[PDB]
């Protein structure tokens, strides 16, 4: 029995593993793509704002 | 033809109650409009492109220049509008007549509302106005109230830092796919009834009574398919823009914020509750609870007898709560401010009271006037 | 033996499914780690 | 999450019209439901004429 | 149509699961900027792009800030222009197709980001074009603005030979014959148009482990569950 | 429940106790190994990295 | 399905075929005093709690306003 | 309970021949590869855009800029040759060994493999690239082909003078739409074999040797599923571009035409067929009859014995069927010019006569050597 | 269903347990001739049409390429 | 670029080629698209007559 189980257990993971990599590619193409993560560094000038004014 | 039997044994030779008032048509009417929405949706699908530059001109594209676009544009938007004036009328018929028993169907239902909701949320984020971006970001908002992986949940979804070009694509594609999945639960909706076969207004045990439904509730499903025709066009042809708000026909600004913020009039009575609790994740929560309380509803029925026909006292209780739910959707439009305030948390207090306090005690009082408790 | 295994963690169920979620939970360290050092090593000098 | 509307509110600072939070120029809420106060992004003032703002 | 068929060369990219040189990447991306920019597009490749290939971060900003971009509308309305970044795509070397025409006597050069998937068997036909610019035979006679390539269609590119042996220097001061140019600008068009060329390999590898070894099982389980039915003995023993 | 609050009940449930934590096990593990929760993740030895 | 539904026993049943009786026998004859008649049966269980919601949503609105309304002793 | 009745009757204890080959494990494949497609398509719809300025920008930022963007896009491609690849062994299997005597079975199949080939048509159009472009073109102006209304139709589905915009939003929405439509012609598909099981390799009446589905062609046809799988990975992770048009990876020109416009290695045979009438009406129509010849299939079965496997001339006539289909991919392949021309109209003609002809006039003569006829 | 499939009689049918019989019994024993015998069963009816259909690509190719060929004698 | 007379085809033209240059022109505010004002703004018909005449 456990010789024939271990494949059984042996074959599990080995899918588990895989399944979870599918799955995981998935699940992180709706991440945020390059494009979108590649945002920083705005500038901003002091003088455009003066006291008592948002920007 | 095999088949032929499927297609007698679920609409022609079913032993349908011959009691059954117009409420029982409401369903099918439902399938109707899934139906509709779905061939005008296909043929909005045709000239619509998912794409921040170019959404609010392919909307007005066809509006403008495709022939009859804007017919089959505001029959989508109305018919989503009839759609869920059935539904509310046919979870309004389950809850009255007793109809929760069958807890397969109803649980089937209830997965069936929340696809539904999910499915018009998103459309209405599909044409890229004012109103639908600032009213996705809300939602997608009330994510984050989660409490450990609320913030991922919320960018997955959104797909960036903020709702932008990678969640309207994704809104579409997810649009376009959730209703053949609502198709699908609805085949599974009317396998988990036949089983058990119609209820009807009396609650009582139908079977000395059973009629064909071919002569007898098709040419009524065909009446009532007709005259909900009639208010779906008369609200299309004439009145096109009485449901919709108009902050919806701007572009959507980024930088401009409305100065007060709706859901679709069927989202606020949810709404009403969300702004009632003070904490976020309470509101979020007590919403969700808004639509489930309704799946935990086969749990609380105490009675002996099914429907409400015989019942007085649970019909005042029921009607006290399709009250106090178009005071919920009435308080949701009313801004923030004294006193819509105080109603929106009495009527939430009143809603949840009614519905897991009020009814099953009204019941063993009912059972206890009959000589039966 | 296999015996011993299989009396332990591999004849009851759940500790089947323990051990095989342990396992996989391992095995994608051991995997990765080995499968690296192959394709690395066999593109070694190209990569970076 | 809205956009606050500045200068506008009973605390000098920010108001947001989607249910009611007043934020003090501060940019803390001070009044209504948002339960925490604006985030201060990890800005660089190079000059006084100059900020990098993350 | 009746075209030189490119031979089969080897290349680095090919083995099965070899990734490609990235420092003939590098050096390819070099000879594109300073050769092949002034006349093709790269419209769908970024700086940072290269960040992780051959390029660091920092040196890919030096990169990106090496070059000058417009930058949308000014407050003022008035249309600017900045330092690149790494957000910034390759700059277009022709407002308009129409530019490129003009310039390119009526040539459209076409936009090089993925030259190589496009073109059959385009590594090779890169290379040879980049080297195939053989004289005219007797019998065929080419007009201005063109050149007897074998390898295009029609024997006839608008483009002229744009490798001469050291157009360029290697920064890496990898002796810049034109082979050696060519070779590495046709590695850098393959990377451009394939950037995951070196990931998916890697997966390759993990894929083929991991079937050699669920696919042996999956069929060890198989042969248990139908063992039973492959030694069943059938008998018929009537009651004769 | 009328019926649930019983002797045999009890002794039914403490039997079968062993056993569901069993299966809590595999999915915490599970969750775990699915999600790469490094929080958890990063007490393994191995697992690190 | 037919046949399996039910048992019944010595309830006999009478009909008539639909062309030989009229469409809409006294429609308005009894309808009206039928329709009537039920109204009067559930009228009690149904209105008064939408009787209530008019009067809390005019009070509303009315509160609302009062509530704008400007404080004249205030500014002053 | 009545959903999981349907699992145990179909999927668990269905009973199945027990000597059924791998080749029966192909039509479930079939079905993987269906759902691959959907899930993989449903992934490319969260990025795709179907503007004719934006197609090719967008499937150039789900490959470039998308986390594993390339590996959904490209295993959506090859999962396309897959599902071909399974639907003609699968067509295959069931020309052989006489499965079209299953009549309804067969006819919900062929309508199946007519919708398959125009989801995958429209799919190909959709990344708008030259060759996508010059296909669309192409094959529209087949229907042109039509005696009287042909010029409307073109218009029509073009949505124009000539494919543009307008072609390329209605294709998006009708390669969207028509897998769900797929999934339901497959359940009945499915349901047309329930009433009857599945057939065996010495086709004979398998009665007194049936077997469950659960532990003996479950696992297998989860084999079957690895194997397909890693086919489909080592064609996607090794040569991903082996089964594709170089020339689909430069920008549409409506000016220009890739000068080697092919379709695709699946829809060849059919090319083959068409180009070789002189006709363009003709060709048309002998297009439509290849596919078609195989429903009308079942009405050419003359002999007493329902499978191939103790019938060696028709085992012959069969192999010279499936070389000269593999001729008549080759000639699609091949330009025009001397003599790829005559092979075409050679194979056209050799492949319409073993169909209609050979194989029941074989049919005939077996059953003369069996002493039966 | 099952019950209600064929009615047989007298058949006796031994069988044994997956763990108690060896999973590849004289696999490439047996296996290798068998799949030999098979083979030279089905040869004949498979594979003289793929070969004509070699002999018949080949054919075109090279017939195809003479075609293309220039005669020289064609301009003279 | 160049200009041609209007086609019948054309779609109306701008005022302004970018909205900042709108800003710019009109003191920092705005002027939205009239196309959809009326369905835009609450009971329109009767607040653009209003607005304009208030
Ligand atoms: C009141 C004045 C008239 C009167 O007294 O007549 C007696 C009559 C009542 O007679 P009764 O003996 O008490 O009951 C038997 C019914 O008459 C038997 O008929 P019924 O009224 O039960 O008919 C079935 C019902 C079935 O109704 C439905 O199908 C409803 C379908 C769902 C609602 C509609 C869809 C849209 C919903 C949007 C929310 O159809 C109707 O409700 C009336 C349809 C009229 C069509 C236009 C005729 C001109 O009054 C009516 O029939 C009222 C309805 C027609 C007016
Ligand atoms: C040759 C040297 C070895 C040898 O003699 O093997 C004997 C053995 C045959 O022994 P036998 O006792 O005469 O026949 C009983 C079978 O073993 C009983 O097993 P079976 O062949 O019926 O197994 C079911 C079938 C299931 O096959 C499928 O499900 C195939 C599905 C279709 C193909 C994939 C779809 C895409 C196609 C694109 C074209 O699997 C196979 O045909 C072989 C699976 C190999 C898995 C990987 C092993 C490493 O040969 C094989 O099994 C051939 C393949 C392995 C070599
Ligand atoms: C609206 C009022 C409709 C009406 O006519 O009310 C009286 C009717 C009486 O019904 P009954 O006492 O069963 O007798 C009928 C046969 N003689 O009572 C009924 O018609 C009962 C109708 C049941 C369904 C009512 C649904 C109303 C809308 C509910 C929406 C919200 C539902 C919950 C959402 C969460
Ligand atoms: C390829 C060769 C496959 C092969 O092995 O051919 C011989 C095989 C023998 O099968 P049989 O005589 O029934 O015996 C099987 C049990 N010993 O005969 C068979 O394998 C029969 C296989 C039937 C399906 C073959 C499909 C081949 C591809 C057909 C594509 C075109 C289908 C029609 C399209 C229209
Ligand atoms: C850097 C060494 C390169 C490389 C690798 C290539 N070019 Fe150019 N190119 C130019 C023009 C005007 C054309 C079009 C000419 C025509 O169509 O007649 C081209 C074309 C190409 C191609 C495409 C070949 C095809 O079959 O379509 C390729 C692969 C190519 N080039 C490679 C112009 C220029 C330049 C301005 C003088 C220079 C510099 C380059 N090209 C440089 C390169
Ligand atoms: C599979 C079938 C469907 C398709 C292909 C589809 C497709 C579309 C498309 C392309 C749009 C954008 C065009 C527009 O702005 O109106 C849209 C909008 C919308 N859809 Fe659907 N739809 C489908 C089914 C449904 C269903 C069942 C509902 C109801 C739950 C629904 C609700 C909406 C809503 C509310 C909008 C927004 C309408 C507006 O702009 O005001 N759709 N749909
Ligand atoms: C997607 C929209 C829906 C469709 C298409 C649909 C379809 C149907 C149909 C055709 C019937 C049979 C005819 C009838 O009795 O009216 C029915 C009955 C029923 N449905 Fe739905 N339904 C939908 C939503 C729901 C929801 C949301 C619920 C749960 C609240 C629900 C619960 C029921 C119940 C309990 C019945 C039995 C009626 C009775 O015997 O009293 N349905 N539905
Ligand atoms: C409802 C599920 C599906 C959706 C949402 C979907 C969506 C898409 C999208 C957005 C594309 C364009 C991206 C790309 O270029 O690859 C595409 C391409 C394609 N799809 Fe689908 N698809 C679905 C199902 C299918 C099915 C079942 C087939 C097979 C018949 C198929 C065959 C194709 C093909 C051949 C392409 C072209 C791939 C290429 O660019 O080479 N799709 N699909
Ligand atoms: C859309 C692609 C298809 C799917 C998903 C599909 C699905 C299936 C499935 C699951 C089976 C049962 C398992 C099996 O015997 O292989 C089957 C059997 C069958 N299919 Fe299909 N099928 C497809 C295409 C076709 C086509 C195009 C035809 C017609 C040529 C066809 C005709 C049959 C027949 C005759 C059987 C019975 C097999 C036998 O008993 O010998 N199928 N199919
Ligand atoms: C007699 O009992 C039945 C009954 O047998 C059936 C089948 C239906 C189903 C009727 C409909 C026409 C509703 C359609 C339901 C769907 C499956 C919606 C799915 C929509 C599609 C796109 C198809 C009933 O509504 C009903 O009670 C009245
Ligand atoms: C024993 O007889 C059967 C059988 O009972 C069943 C149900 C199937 C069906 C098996 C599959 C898993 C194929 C899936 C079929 C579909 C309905 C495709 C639809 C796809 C979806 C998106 C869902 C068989 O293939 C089969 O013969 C082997």
């Amino acid at each position: 029995k456990g010789f024939s189980y271990l494949v059984t257990a042996t074959t599990t993971v080995g899918v588990a593993y895989a399944a979870k990599n599918v799955v995981s590619q998935f699940v992180s193409s709706m991440s945020a793509s390059a494009d979108v993560l590649a945002m920083s560094k705005i500038e901003i000038k002091l003088s455009d704002i003066p006291e008592g004014k948002n920007m | 033809h095999p088949l032929f039997k499927i297609i007698n044994h679920s609409f022609i030779d079913l032993p349908a109650p011959s009691n059954i008032s117009s409420w029982w048509n409401f369903g099918s009417l439902l399938g109707v409009c899934l139906m509709v929405q779905i061939i005008t949706g296909l043929f909005l699908a045709m000239h619509y492109t998912s794409d921040t530059m170019t959404a609010f001109s392919s909307v007005t594209h066809i509006c403008r220049d495709v022939n009859y676009g804007w017919l089959i544009r505001y029959m989508h938007a109305n018919g989503a509008s009839m759609f869920f004036i059935c539904l509310f009328l046919h979870v309004g018929r389950g809850l009255y007549y007793g109809s929760y028993t069958f807890m397969e169907t109803w649980n089937i239902g209830v997965l069936l509302l929340f696809a539904v909701m999910a499915t018009a949320f998103m459309g209405y984020v599909l044409p890229w106005g004012q109103m639908s971006f600032w009213g996705a970001t809300v939602i997608t908002n009330l994510l984050s109230a989660i409490p450990y992986i609320g913030t991922t949940l919320v960018e997955w979804i959104w797909g960036g830092f903020s709702v932008d070009k990678a969640t309207l694509t994704r809104f579409f594609a997810f649009h376009f796919i959730l209703p053949f999945i609502i198709a699908a639960l609805a085949i599974v909706h009317l396998l988990f009834l036949h089983e058990t076969g119609s209820n009807n207004p009396t609650g009582l045990n139908s079977d000395a009574d059973k009629i064909p439904f071919h002569p007898y509730y098709t040419i009524k499903d065909i009446l009532g398919i007709l005259i909900m025709f009639l208010i779906l066009m008369t609200l299309v042809l004439f009145f096109p823009d009485m449901l919709g708000d108009p902050d919806n026909y701007m572009p959507a600004n980024p930088l401009n914020t409305p100065p007060h913020i709706k859901p679709e009039w069927y989202f606020l009575f949810a709404y009403a509750i969300l702004r009632s609790i003070p904490n976020k994740l309470g509101g979020v929560l007590a919403l969700i609870l808004s639509i489930l309380i309704l799946a935990l509803m086969p749990f609380l029925h105490t009675s002996k007898q099914r429907s409400l026909m015989f019942r007085p006292i649970t019909q005042i209780l029921y009607w006290i709560l399709v009250a106090n739910l178009l005071i919920l959707t009435w308080i949701g439009g009313q801004p923030v401010e004294h006193p819509f305030i105080i109603i929106g948390q009495l009527a939430s207090i009143s809603y949840f009271s009614i519905i897991l306090i009020l009814m099953p005690i009204s019941g063993i009082i009912e059972d206890k006037m009959l000589k039966l408790y | 033996i296999p015996s011993r295994l299989y009396s332990l963690l591999f004849r009851r169920t759940s500790t089947f499914a323990l051990t095989i979620a342990v396992g996989a939970l391992f095995f994608e360290r051991a995997f990765d780690q080995g499968a690296d050092a192959i394709y690395e090593h066999i593109n070694e000098g190209k990569l970076w | 999450g809205c956009v606050p509307i500045a200068n506008a509110g009973d605390f000098g600072g920010y108001y947001c019209p989607c249910h009611g939070s007043h934020y003090d120029a501060s940019g803390r809420i001070r009044k209504g439901p948002a339960p925490l106060n604006l985030e201060v992004p990890a800005y660089e003032f190079t000059s006084d004429d100059v900020v990098v703002v993350g | 149509d009746l075209e030189l068929h490119p031979p089969s060369y080897p290349w680095s990219h090919r083995g099965l699961l070899s990734s490609l040189d990235h420092t003939s990447i590098r050096r390819g991306f070099q000879v594109y900027k300073q050769v092949c920019s002034s006349c093709h597009s790269m419209d769908y490749v970024a700086y940072r792009h290269l960040v992780g290939v051959c390029y660091t971060e920092e040196e890919a900003k030096a990169l990106a800030e090496e070059v000058e971009v417009q930058d949308g509308p000014n407050d003022d309305g008035e249309m600017f222009m900045r330092p690149g970044k790494l957000s910034d795509y390759f700059p277009k070397p022709y407002p308009n197709p129409e530019a490129a025409r003009a310039a390119n006597n009526g040539a459209l050069p076409p936009d090089l980001s993925y030259i190589v998937r496009a073109r059959h068997g385009g590594e090779d036909y890169v290379f040879s074009l980049l080297t195939g610019y053989c004289e005219p035979p007797t019998g065929v006679s080419l007009r201005e603005g063109l050149y007897f390539n074998p390898y295009f269609p029609g024997q006839a590119i608008g483009m002229a030979p744009p490798i001469y042996t050291e157009v360029l220097e290697y920064d890496d001061g990898t002796p810049a014959t034109m082979s050696q140019v060519a070779k590495d600008v046709a590695t850098f068009l393959r990377w451009a148009s394939e950037p995951e060329h070196d990931h998916r390999k890697r997966m390759g590898l993990k894929m083929l482990l991991m079937m050699g070894l669920l696919l042996p099982l999956t069929y060890a389980m198989k042969r248990h569950k139908w063992s039973v039915l492959k030694s069943r003995k059938l008998a018929y023993r009537p009651p004769k | 429940l009328s019926r649930f609050l019983g002797p045999r009940y009890r002794e039914l449930a403490r039997n079968w106790i062993p056993t569901a934590g069993m299966w809590g096990t595999v999915g915490a593990v599970g969750l775990v190994w699915a999600t790469d929760w490094r929080l958890i993740l990063d007490w393994v030895p191995y697992i690190n990295g | 399905e037919f046949g399996n539904l039910a048992r019944i026993r010595h309830v006999i049943s009478y009909s008539l075929s639909p062309f030989e009786q009229r469409a809409f026998p006294s429609y308005f004859s009894k309808g009206i005093p039928n329709v009537l008649r039920r109204t009067r049966e559930r009228i009690l269980r149904v209105a008064p709690p939408f009787v209530v919601v008019y009067l809390i949503y005019t009070w509303g609105n009315q509160e609302f306003e009062q509530s704008k309304r400007k404080n004249p002793a205030m500014y002053e």
